[PDB]
């Protein structure tokens, strides 16, 4: 398993550019935060659910437990 | 003439091991937290190192030299929250690791997978020893609990307890005994940890993707390596928050107490990296079957390749599992909030529930939806 | 019971450190009320010098107290004056004296209460300041005084911070808050000697984090760039 | 479809190793040497880990502590003598796998000869903390002696000696150092050893008749296996013989006084394996110049695949320098005999003639006479 | 200057295979209660040790009792004081080593936990030094409070002659000879310095017989498995 | 390393038999002590030698050490 050896491809054309000559940074704000906002929409609705149902059972159960160590049937 | 890079041989090793191993070029940042752990590993194999130079490993004196340690060592105070805080955060890189094997299937990998199994159990046990080293309250209260729960096992369960003890009760020799398993156990991972890179190596790391990338390896040294070095400086930037501006933020204070075994703190936890397995623990009301679960909430990744039904190995393309996933995540995270909570109401009926939900999703939930979800794509 | 307020301390702020002259009035306040029931074992009088005391002063103040140790050329334990070497005196030769002195309670080590306690300084504080007069139907064994701050609302202390109770050096008035904000942040820095220090890395640290993740950002994304801008092609026959 | 022998990765190494390892057939048993080290370490690890396991590496408590090991833990005598002895055996095999060395003419496989050198090296370093640990009178004052060694060197002779101490004299501090690198050091020398291993396997190995044996290879499983295994139940026996019928046999009673920093012992002789080189120390007049006399007498191995210009590899077939090697021999027991003296007149003179004449056979003597039979061979 | 070494006595215990004769030991053991421990210490010795080698179990708990040891303090506040147990070392006679040392000429009697282990000699030595007391030689005179002492490195030993004719009644009725005392405490001594001098010994036997065993047949495998080499009988046949 | 890059050669024939049918000590003592006594008669003049002349300097020094630990006249 090293270089030379992996598998087999034909007809691919691969182009590149010299690190020293084109930037480092090509629009970080300008393609960015649109991509980021993308990528955010995309996993948002797979990913919040679960975490928000932590808060509601979260604050419920903080809130029962000082409702349970109080005084009320005496 | 040959270059001395691949024909030496501890340079061939090392030229194979991480400068031109054919690595996917689409590797995210979630693989950058098999490197942190190496390293804090390597931190945590140094700065215990030069604790341990400063450390008696005496009931009479463990508490002075910690005390010490941090007050009269010329920037010892540095040394020991770093070690502490450097244990969160490589149970936090661990965990992070363990989530990255399940979500991109990477468990197929089988030997890797069951190194890292190991390397999860030798190193929560070498944790919990080095938590007993600095008796206070809380470690010798939660030592004492955590080897009696031995006793649980039928027959020889007793008698191992006093034999881990080397007493009646965690004492003089259960310190040293501790400080020297501590001692030598790190090594141990990294012995485990050598080999689980052993066994990667022959396979390849695993894309996000899933599918095989062998038509879009990149070189290791030159692209890789740097992105390591800034993963490794970004880990060390929150691991110097937390020694450097609130050093016991993870922690309980009680720890700050000579231990006395006349006293129990009024509140008992374990660190915040083993809380989520003592809800569990303290789910099922039989003791052996909290031992047994105790076991088995770890355990269970050893299933988890047998259990993988879906056609694509990766997560990226498998919603259903996703939110799956997330509610597990969920779950690992509020069985850490129930152990941190005494057990009362409600807290006992939360735990309970999340504990039985844990199961079930790594049990049944993942493979009944990877069956559906196969059933949704013609496969 | 209720858990200790967030008190705007001084040294609370992320960057912000202790007042070093407020460290030196509680040190008295330390020495003139606690020292004599209460033991403070850890720290020396070693530490003093250069945190709020000068070598000179600390010197003084070691010699004032007397301290037994070494035996002579007979076997026999002498008293000498305190050098700055010696740890501050526990005011109980064993811990079981402590219990028989007061009703039976164990006055515990200040070196590490701010960090030993759930609330730190906050807890302390309100513990000396927030004592208050028990309410209607609560008992109360004789001996035992209420205080709500402390777990179990039943504390041992006789209130030891009553007003006047000493003078301080620099002439600020030893009102009940002000002594007791003094000796809060003693004991703070008692708990953690480092806490100046600690913030004076943090200091550096920030900035030169704040430095080199920009430019290992810069590297990495430099020596990427070769990738982030391939663009490939099918030519198949 | 592959036998696992040689298909499972891990296996592969562990085949190549130890089972289908191509070895000389001619192999004397001074080759069995080779594992008995290793063997050894192991129970240097063994035991010492155990010994670990009850012990406070404190001033008050060491000694306390190592009585309490040989006297009140279930055969803690066993323990604590069988890793003394393991430990002077160890250098027992360590000069003769160094004269076997010099003899066959191993040290022209270079990069293991230095390895083994590096091994040398370590593995002194680690007897000598441990001979510090038990802190007697002989391991306190011995510690003083050797440390104070460290001031003849020029400039930061007295800050590195203070370095080296933790503080200003061997105390608390020192211990505590000590006990943790000699925790560490060990693994250092295992994985060392492991480096060793790898790079002899390249070179096959050396007959005693020195010409190539890759003709006459044999498997290594039926055959040095079941040598080895003898070779170590022998030195199982003498190890047991001298733990079982006079374990202090090879040490000082005198480390049985408490370390007391008041009384200068009547002699500070170190252990036994070490006063070749403390004799030379003893031989030299300048404090610099006996430092360095000392640590070229061990760093002269180095130099020995260069020296080497006989034709032939092997001492098998040279007379006169086998006649010369047995004077090294010899010159290296007295030297240790002459360390075990006292500094007096008698002595003296025969440390300078000792440490004169052991410089001159590796230096000239060796070669030039290596240049003789060359000559004589009409070659 | 010169070192006159002790010579080689004839010890029960001395054979390869030999154990301490253990009711020299419980003599030992007397003289060492009402003789050595005056000024002497065995600290790093309890009762317990004692019971199976040369005492039983009722007999070593009367004997605990009968000294009084320091137990740690009260519910009032200070020491008190109470009979000894089995779980007790042996008593140290005096308070701190600056009291042993101003208590004496000035001197320290060091403790007889190892002094068979860290003298050269061993038994040897502590015998023949409690035997070796003599007039000083003409030309010598040691200071008042010193004692000639052959054995001892110096010749100025500051030990009162500790052991004299009939110093002691052996409750089995032996003779309180001088020799005889010495010896036993000699004997008692090299216990106390090697506790486990009989199990070793014994140990020690079995690793003879099956090392003894083992070492033919493992060595009969090895000339079994290596045999085909050893009978190889090579050929040459070139064209 | 492994075997068969190891050598070229030809013409040899190695016959061999079991370790079950010949006797694994044949003639011990018999051929062996007259093996051992040659090679002992091989080496012990190139060993013993420097042996022999440690001995006399260890013995020598013994008593030149303690004759210097004499009295002297005076
Ligand atoms: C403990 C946790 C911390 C320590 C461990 C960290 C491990 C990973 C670190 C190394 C790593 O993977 O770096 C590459 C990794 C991903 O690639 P990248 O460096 O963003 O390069 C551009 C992407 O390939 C493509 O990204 P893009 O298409 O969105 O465009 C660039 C940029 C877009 O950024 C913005 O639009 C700026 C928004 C403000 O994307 C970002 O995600 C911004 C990252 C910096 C903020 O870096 C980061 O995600 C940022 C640093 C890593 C930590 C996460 C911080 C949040
Ligand atoms: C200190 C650290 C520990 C050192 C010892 C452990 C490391 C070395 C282990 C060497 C080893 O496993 O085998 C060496 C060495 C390898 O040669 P071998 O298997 O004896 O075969 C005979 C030679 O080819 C040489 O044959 P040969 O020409 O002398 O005549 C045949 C045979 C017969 O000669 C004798 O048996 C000598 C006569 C007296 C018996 O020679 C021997 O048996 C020589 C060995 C001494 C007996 O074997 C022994 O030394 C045998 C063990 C000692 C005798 C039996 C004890 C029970
Ligand atoms: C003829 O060559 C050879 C031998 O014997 C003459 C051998 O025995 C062996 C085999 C030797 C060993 C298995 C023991 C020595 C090896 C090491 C110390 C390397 C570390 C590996 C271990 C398994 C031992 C330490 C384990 C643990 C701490 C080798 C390689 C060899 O080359
Ligand atoms: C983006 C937010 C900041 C991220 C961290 C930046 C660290 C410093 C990076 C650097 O050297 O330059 C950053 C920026 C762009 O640099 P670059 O992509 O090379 O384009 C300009 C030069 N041709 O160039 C500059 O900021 C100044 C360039 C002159
Ligand atoms: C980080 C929080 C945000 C996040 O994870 O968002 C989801 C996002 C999805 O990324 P991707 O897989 O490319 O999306 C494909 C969509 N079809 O990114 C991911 O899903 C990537 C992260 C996957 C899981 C990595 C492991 C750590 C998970 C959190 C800790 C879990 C600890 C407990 C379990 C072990
Ligand atoms: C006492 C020390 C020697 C014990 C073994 C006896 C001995 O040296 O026997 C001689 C033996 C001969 O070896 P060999 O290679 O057969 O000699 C051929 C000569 N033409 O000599 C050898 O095999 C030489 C072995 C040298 C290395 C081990 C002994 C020296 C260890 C120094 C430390
Ligand atoms: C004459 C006795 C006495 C005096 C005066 C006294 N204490 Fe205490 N203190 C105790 C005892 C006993 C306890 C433990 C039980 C109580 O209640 C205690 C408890 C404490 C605690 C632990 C509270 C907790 O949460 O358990 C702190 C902190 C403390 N004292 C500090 C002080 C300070 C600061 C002063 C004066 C400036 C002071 N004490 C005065 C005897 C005293
Ligand atoms: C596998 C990596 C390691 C982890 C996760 C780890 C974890 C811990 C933890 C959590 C503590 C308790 C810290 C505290 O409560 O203050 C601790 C203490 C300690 N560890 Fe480790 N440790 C590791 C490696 C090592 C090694 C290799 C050594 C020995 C060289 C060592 C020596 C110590 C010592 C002496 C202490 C006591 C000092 C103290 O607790 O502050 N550790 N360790
Ligand atoms: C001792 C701590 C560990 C270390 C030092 C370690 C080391 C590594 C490293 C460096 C990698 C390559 C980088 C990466 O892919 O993340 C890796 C990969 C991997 N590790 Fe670990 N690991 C550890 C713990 C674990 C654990 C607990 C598991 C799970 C049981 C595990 C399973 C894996 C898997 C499956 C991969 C392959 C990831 C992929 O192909 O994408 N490891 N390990
Ligand atoms: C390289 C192999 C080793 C050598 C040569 C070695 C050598 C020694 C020696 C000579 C002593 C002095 C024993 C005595 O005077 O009674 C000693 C003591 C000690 N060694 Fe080691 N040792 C080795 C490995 C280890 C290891 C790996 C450990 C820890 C796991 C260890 C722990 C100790 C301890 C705790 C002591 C003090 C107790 C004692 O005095 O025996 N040793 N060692
Ligand atoms: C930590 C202790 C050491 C271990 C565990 C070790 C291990 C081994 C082993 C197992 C062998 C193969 C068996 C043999 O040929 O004897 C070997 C060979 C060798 N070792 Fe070492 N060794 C150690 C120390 C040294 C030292 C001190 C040197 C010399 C500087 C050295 C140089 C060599 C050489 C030259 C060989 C090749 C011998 C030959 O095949 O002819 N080793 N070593």
């Amino acid at each position: 398993r090293e270089f030379g050896h992996l598998t087999r491809m034909r007809h691919v054309i691969t182009y590149s550019l010299s690190p020293f000559e084109q930037r480092a940074f090509p629009h970080y704000f300008t393609k960015g935060i649109p991509n980021v906002l993308r990528r955010t929409r995309a996993c948002i609705l797979r990913v919040a659910p679960p975490f928000v149902v932590f808060y509601l059972v979260y604050t419920w159960g903080t809130q029962e437990f000082e409702k349970s160590k109080r005084k009320n049937p005496a | 003439m040959t270059n001395i890079r691949k024909s030496h041989p501890l340079m061939k090793i090392i030229n194979n091991a991480f400068i031109d191993l054919p690595a996917p070029s689409n590797i995210s940042s979630w693989w950058n937290f098999g490197s942190l752990l190496g390293i804090c590993l390597i931190l945590q194999i140094l700065t215990g190192l030069f604790l341990a130079m400063h450390y008696t490993s005496d009931t009479t004196t463990a508490f002075s030299s910690v005390t010490h340690i941090c007050r009269d060592v010329n920037y010892g105070w540095v040394i020991r929250y770093l070690h502490a805080n450097g244990a969160s955060m490589f149970f936090i890189c661990l965990f992070i690791h363990v989530g990255r094997g399940l979500y991109y299937g990477s468990y197929m990998f089988l030997e890797t997978w069951n190194i890292g199994v190991v390397l999860l159990f030798t190193v929560m046990a070498t944790a919990f020893m080095g938590y007993v080293l600095p008796w206070g309250q809380m470690s010798f209260w939660g030592a004492t609990v955590i080897t009696n729960l031995l006793s649980a096992i039928p027959y020889i369960g007793t008698d191992l307890v006093e034999w881990i003890w080397g007493g009646f009760s965690v004492d003089k020799a259960t310190l040293t005994r501790f400080f020297a398993f501590h001692f030598i156990l790190p090594f141990i991972i990294t012995a485990l940890a050598a080999v689980h890179l052993l066994f990667l190596h022959e396979t390849g790391s695993n894309n996000p993707t899933g599918i095989s990338s062998d038509m879009d390896k990149i070189p290791f040294h030159p692209y890789y390596t740097i992105k390591d070095i800034l993963g490794a400086l970004f880990m060390m930037l929150i691991l110097l928050i937390l020694v450097l501006f609130s050093p016991d933020l993870l922690g309980d204070p009680d720890n700050y107490t000579p231990a006395n075994p006349l006293n129990t703190p009024p509140h008992i936890k374990p660190e915040w990296y083993f809380l989520f397995a003592y809800a569990i623990l303290r789910s099922i009301p039989n003791k052996l079957g909290g031992v047994l679960a105790l076991v088995a909430s770890i355990l269970i990744l050893i299933l988890m390749p047998m259990l993988h039904t879906s056609k694509q190995r990766s997560m990226m393309f498998r919603p259903l599992s996703q939110c799956l996933f997330w509610m597990l995540v969920a779950d690992l995270i509020t069985l850490t909030w129930i152990g941190g909570q005494p057990v009362e109401h409600p807290f006992i009926i939360i735990g309970q529930l999340a504990s039985i939900l844990y199961f079930l999703i790594i049990l049944v939930l993942m493979p009944i939806t990877s069956i559906i979800e196969n059933n949704l794509l013609k496969w | 019971e209720l858990h200790a307020p967030s008190y705007p301390w001084s040294h609370r702020g992320l960057l912000s450190s202790l007042d070093h002259t407020s460290i030196r009035r509680g040190f008295q306040v330390y020495k003139q009320v606690c020292s004599s029931c209460h033991s403070m074992d850890y720290v020396a009088y070693r530490h003093l010098v250069g945190v709020c005391y000068t070598e000179e002063e600390a010197k003084a103040l070691a010699e004032e107290v007397e301290v037994q140790d070494g035996p002579n050329e007979d076997g026999e334990m002498f008293m000498r004056p305190g050098k700055l070497s010696d740890y501050f005196p526990k005011p109980y030769p064993n811990p079981e004296a402590a219990r028989a002195a007061n009703n039976g309670a164990l006055p515990p080590d200040l070196s590490y209460i701010v960090r030993a306690r759930h609330g730190g300084e906050d807890y302390v504080f309100s513990l000396l300041t927030g004592y208050c007069e028990p309410p209607t139907g609560v008992s109360l064994r004789e001996g035992l005084y209420f205080n709500p701050y402390f777990p179990g609302q039943a504390i041992a202390m006789a209130p030891p911070i009553y007003n006047e109770v000493l003078e301080f050096d620099d002439g600020t008035p030893a009102t009940m808050s002000q002594v007791a904000k003094d000796v809060c942040t003693f004991l703070r820095w008692a708990s953690e000697p480092e806490h100046d220090h600690r913030k004076r890395m943090g200091l550096k640290m920030l900035m030169m984090m704040g430095l080199l993740l920009p430019l290992v950002y810069a590297m990495k994304r430099h020596k990427w760039s070769v990738l982030k801008s391939r663009k490939l092609a099918y030519r198949p026959p």
